[PDB]
């Protein structure tokens, strides 16, 4: 699933096999580093342009500032909604992508910037 | 050693700089810049003379 | 004692649990039957206390 | 705990008895203790030490 984006003003960041249905059981790691004094601009580009009546689990796109699990939770995006687009100083935007073990959907298309 | 304790930063309740100065914390630690700092601070120089 | 240590002693593997033993003073308590399996096909280690 | 301040950066570990009525941030440094002795001059006469 690694797909390593170091070093990119800017560059394409999505879900594995994306204009297909996504792989399941997949828990991969993807990681967004921006050298020092920048501000990071994740642009995020949904397939599918639906409002759900509900939220649930097994299956979630959470953001973090930091290192996995151990910086702070911003948000665990989920459905088919695009998110907001989310702008912070931070300096490193690391999101993780899972997978239940069955119904994948239309997967997500995102575009990670530096400034 | 005895026990491992934990050098963090007072901050009131629901104080809403816990959650964004650990960021700067773990930002300024996985730079190295806290070795740095913790080198400059401690390089007293005085040796161990040999026993 | 080991929550005092709280990983400052605490192994995760048997296997590199032993070398533990073998590289210095340690405890490691584990289960009988590995036990055997070790003291009796390794040298340097015993049953100690019941 | 008043107000009357605000985040204290100063030496102080993260203790459960301060955490209970404190906000806490993650450590920026570990912590120990440990003996602090002069050393021992160890030295007996030795002239008359017989
Ligand atoms: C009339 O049209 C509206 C859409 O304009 C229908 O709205 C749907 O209504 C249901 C509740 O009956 C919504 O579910 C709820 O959503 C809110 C917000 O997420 C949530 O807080 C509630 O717990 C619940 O899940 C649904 O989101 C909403 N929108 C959709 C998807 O259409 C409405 O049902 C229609 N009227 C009837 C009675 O058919
Ligand atoms: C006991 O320790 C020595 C030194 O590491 C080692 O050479 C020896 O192989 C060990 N015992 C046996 C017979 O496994």
């Amino acid at each position: 699933c690694g797909i390593w984006v170091r070093t990119s003003n800017g560059g394409h960041f999505a879900s594995p096999n994306y204009p297909d249905s996504y792989p399941p059981n997949k828990e991969c790691i993807y990681i967004l580093e921006a050298a020092p004094r920048q501000r990071i601009e994740l642009t995020f580009d949904e397939r599918y342009y639906i409002e759900p009546s509900f939220e649930c689990r097994f299956d979630h796109l959470e953001v973090r500032d930091g290192p996995f699990g151990f910086s702070p939770l911003i948000d665990r995006y989920c459905g088919m909604k695009s998110p907001a687009l989310i702008r912070s100083t931070g300096r490193f935007m690391w999101i993780k992508f899972s997978s239940d073990e069955e119904l994948e959907g239309l997967g997500f298309r995102a575009k990670y910037s530096f400034i | 050693l005895i026990d491992s304790k934990g050098y963090g930063v007072g901050t009131p309740m629901g104080s809403p700089y816990r959650d964004k100065i650990t960021i700067a914390i773990l930002q300024l630690q996985e730079e190295g810049k806290l070795h740095m700092m913790k080198e400059k601070w401690w390089r007293g120089n005085g040796c161990p003379e040999e026993e | 004692f080991m929550s005092s240590r709280r990983q400052s002693v605490l192994v995760k593997s048997n296997e590199e649990g032993i070398q533990r033993v073998l590289t210095s003073d340690y405890a490691f308590l584990m289960e009988s039957t590995t036990i055997e399996f070790v003291t009796q096909r390794n040298c340097n280690l015993t049953q100690i206390g019941g | 705990i008043d107000h009357k301040a605000d985040l204290a950066v100063a030496p102080l570990a993260i203790t459960y008895v301060r955490e209970k009525v404190i906000d806490f941030s993650k450590p920026f440094m570990t912590l120990g203790i440990s003996i602090l002795y002069r050393k021992p001059n160890g030295t007996n006469p030795g002239v008359f030490s017989f």
